[PDB]
């Protein structure tokens, strides 16, 4: 039974931690239980009025910084974006490198948000030194593959360093946790905690093999810089030795998916069952992602390997076609000034105007993306249901997998729990590809090393780039007109996950997830965190 | 249990991307700065506690006896009392100027937090300042978008065991911002002997040739990035593509059109 007390009151959490950037969540409770909620986002920095007038080629570098945790995303969006506006196909190994690139993406940010952002909602660290580290590693023997890492003496070691760094009066980042001195909330046997603390830190030894990873092909991370108008900059990228680097890495990171990250994540998910009942939303959209066809923002969606669509209702006999018409923008109820409703991206405006904390009619930086009066859940959950619908053979195979692991019907994936699943499987699935698109873009760089195609500035023309980013359909639109920008329109992930109520007063998807969360201990909300560290915000992405 | 220096990390109008790129240290690792050199006493991207836990965390490392030093990352939007960028109902301004008054030392991570960054950019809607100018003090400025951790943990290092290192004219460590990028740039012959590539597409691009046609920076930028790389692997120019100068002030509005030189 899951643990609920009789609260009847606000509580309010901000800083939201252990995200991207400045959330501020309200919710009214009633005996327990949430019943109503607000998503409020509390920075604004105006890349689009920033934009106006500047070179399209420069549009890029200044929307990367849009977010250095999805790094990369928005450099990518942009470049699609310029190159629709200029008409340009870019070429196959451009095609294959920039897609390389945001998969590297995947693997580096999906980790580093199960263990370092969403695990300590679940585990308590402080509960890993009443574990007998024997007990823990054969329990790990028992429920995981065969490493080292999962000793007795790897596990007392961790233990040990733990143990000592507590006993300091030191404790630094867990300073105040929710889990000091035990949680109703918290189901894991110590011996579990234990396991998953000692992945946690090797997780953040592995983070930076995924990164290097990436830099092979971007240059650097965070922040790459080798996508180009037309294609991409990387020649060296096309060659035998760093592609043989980057495989090997890739490998590493993709053993510890395979061995820590799923392992964890479905042993974590087999003690908080109740989880798969809370925190469901009914309409998803992706605009997919890994193209066999770039050469057009309809061929992107066309050809996605992990498929585009939209689910209405939770009808999953029912995907429909992306209409890239039908996606506008609310600012109702944010801090935007008046009449800028109903907005189309390509006739976007960005009009800052606060008002006050709190103020229930305008609590958001953040603008109410919908789409024909709905709004919609975006990220590995939405892209998991569409390529299930449409039964693409990896999907159908890892969810059939986790389910039967589980014991839990599809339905039940419309949750928070099914949420922090389609992030693990999706991420399975990305590992599972890696050696076959390098291969790809091995053989195809050394038969010809075409990266960048030749391209001309329009006078007056307009360009959509699409993405599905890690945390889901990302969306780049610019108006040109005397070769310069005229208007440049970022619609993001997170604007669609945690932005506020649009036009009609609906909530939207983490505020409607959040209505029936449990709360037992309103001192301590792990439970709002839990649901809010699901969709996994970046709220410097959501607001730009 | 040897006490370790206190260390207070503030976010304020910024993209993570600093934060980011300090956890791929490896000299040491980040688990072995947090838990043998340093107490990471607050830092919104990594910590447990949240809301009013997490506000009472850095309370009380702001009033630890001992003492901290402070990390800032990002800029200060100023523009309406400070209200367009908050932390549990306070004005980024407010919060970051209480922590600076006591703080033994301020280093500022990344351009945002040195110099303004990417929210300063023209026509500057939320009136964001770089933390020395916002508030009035003296900053160790680790600039680039993002810097390296290299220089970044190296400077931690540095003002926590031997002092407050030796400073350029604009705030930065000459030990990791005393060179040009150009100076160190294996592509510098080509420069020389003026073999630069016109296009991307070009087969001058494909053989390695210069970029400073294509916008490339390097000339006019301070940073060490050809001669540590980043992630053990990489540069942007070593990845073909010119120098944005990320690590100079107001860079946006300076370094800009990023693909020319006018
Ligand atoms: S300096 Fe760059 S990477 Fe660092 S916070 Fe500012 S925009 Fe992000
Ligand atoms: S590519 Fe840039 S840093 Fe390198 S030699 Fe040419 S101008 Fe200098
Ligand atoms: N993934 C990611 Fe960042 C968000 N939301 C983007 O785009
Ligand atoms: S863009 Fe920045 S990271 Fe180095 S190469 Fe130029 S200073
Ligand atoms: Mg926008
Ligand atoms: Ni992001």
């Amino acid at each position: 039974p899951t643990p609920q007390s009789t609260f009847t009151g606000p509580i309010v959490v901000d800083p939201i931690t252990r995200i991207e950037g400045h959330l501020r969540i309200m919710v009214e409770v009633e005996n327990g239980k949430v019943k109503d909620a607000w998503s409020s986002s509390q920075l604004f920095r105006g890349l689009e009025i920033i934009l106006k007038g500047r070179d399209p080629r420069d549009a890029q570098h200044f929307t990367q910084r849009a977010c250095g945790i999805c790094t990369y995303v928005h450099a990518l969006a942009s470049s699609r974006c310029v190159d629709d506006a200029v008409k340009v196909s870019i070429p196959a190994n451009a095609r294959m490198m920039r897609n390389l690139v945001m998969a590297s993406q995947y693997l580096h940010d999906h980790l580093v948000h199960f263990y370092h952002f969403h695990a300590l909602d679940w585990v308590d660290v402080t509960a890993a030194l009443k574990a007998d580290p024997n007990k823990a590693a054969k329990l790990a023997a028992s429920i995981a593959p065969a490493r080292p890492g999962n000793s007795a003496k790897a596990l007392k070691a961790v233990q040990d360093k733990l143990k000592a760094f507590v006993e300091s009066g030191q404790l630094g980042i867990f300073t105040n946790a929710y889990f000091l001195g035990g949680h109703k909330a918290y189901y894991l046997p110590p011996e579990v905690d234990l396991i998953a603390t000692a992945h946690y830190l090797e997780a953040l030894h592995m983070q930076v093999k995924a990164a290097s990873a990436m830099a092979i092909l971007g240059g650097k991370n965070p922040h790459t810089q080798f996508t180009v108008v037309g294609g991409c900059s990387n020649y060296q990228g096309l060659t035998k030795d760093p592609l043989a680097n980057y495989l090997a890495l890739s490998k590493e990171v993709c053993q510890f998916v395979n061995e820590c990250y799923i392992p964890d994540l479905l042993a974590v998910a087999g003690f908080y069952k109740d989880w798969g009942g809370i925190g469901g939303t009914s309409n998803y959209l992706a605009f997919g992602e890994f193209a066999t066809d770039d050469s057009s923002p309809e061929k992107h969606l066309a050809t996605s390997q992990f498929p585009s669509g939209v689910i209405t209702g939770r009808d999953l006999g029912k995907v429909d076609n992306v209409d890239l018409g039908a996606i506008y923008e609310d600012v109702k109820y944010s801090w935007y000034a008046p009449g800028g409703d109903g907005k189309h991206p390509y006739d976007g405006v960005t009009d800052p105007k606060y008002t006050k904390l709190d103020d229930k009619d305008h609590y958001s930086w953040m603008k109410a993306p919908r789409y024909k009066g709905k709004a919609m859940e975006v990220g590995p959950l939405a892209r998991t249901f569409i390529a299930y619908a449409k039964g693409q053979p990896d999907f159908k195979k890892v969810v059939d997998m986790v389910l039967g692991k589980l014991s839990v019907p599809a339905t039940a994936l419309h949750s928070t729990l099914g949420r922090t699943a389609a992030r693990g499987i999706e991420t399975a699935i990305v590992c599972a590809n890696m050696e076959k698109w390098i291969k790809e873009m091995a053989d195809s760089g050394a038969k010809d090393n075409t990266l960048c195609a030749k391209w001309e500035m329009p006078e007056e023309s307009k360009g959509v780039g699409l993405a599905d980013a890690p945390r889901g359909a990302l969306s780049h639109w610019i108006r040109i007109k005397g070769k310069k920008i005229d208007n440049f329109q970022l619609v993001v992930p997170s604007t669609w996950n945690l932005g506020p109520r649009g036009a009609q007063g609906d909530k939207s998807p983490v505020e409607e997830a959040l209505i029936g969360t449990p709360i037992a201990d309103p001192k301590r909300p792990v439970e709002i965190l839990r649901t809010v560290h699901a969709f996994d915000p970046c709220i410097a992405c959501g607001v730009h | 249990a040897k006490h370790r220096p206190s260390v207070v990390w503030l976010h304020n109008a910024e993209c993570t991307g600093c934060t980011e790129a300090a956890i791929r240290t490896i000299k040491p690792y980040i688990d072995a700065l947090i838990l043998d050199t340093i107490s990471l006493d607050y830092q919104e991207t990594i910590m447990a506690a949240a809301g009013e836990a997490a506000e009472a965390a850095l309370h009380q490392a702001l009033e630890g006896k001992d003492g901290y030093y402070l990390v800032v990352e990002g800029g200060l939007p100023t523009i309406d009392g400070g209200q367009w960028g908050m932390v549990a109902g306070h004005p980024m301004i407010e919060t970051t100027k209480k922590a600076a008054a006591k703080a033994k030392g301020i280093i500022c991570i990344g351009t945002c937090s040195a110099y303004g960054g990417v929210q300063k950019a023209k026509p500057n809607p939320s009136q964001a300042k770089g933390v020395s100018e916002a508030l009035g003090v003296k900053t160790i400025n680790i600039p680039g978008c993002p810097p390296n951790p290299i220089n970044f943990v190296g400077a931690v290092v540095h003002v926590l065991t031997k002092g407050i290192p030796d400073l350029d004219e604009n705030g930065r460590p000459k030990l990791f911002y005393g060179e040009l990028v150009h100076d160190n740039c294996p592509r510098l012959p080509h420069f020389e002997a003026s073999e630069f590539a016109p296009s991307f597409d070009s087969e001058e691009a494909k053989k390695g040739f210069c970029l400073y046609e294509l916008g490339c920076k390097g000339p006019v930028t301070y940073n060490n990035c050809p001669k540590v790389l980043f992630n053990q692997v990489n540069w942007p120019v070593q990845a073909g593509h010119p120098c944005l100068g990320c690590s100079e002030p107001d860079f946006w509005d300076t370094m800009t059109p990023f693909y020319e030189q006018g």
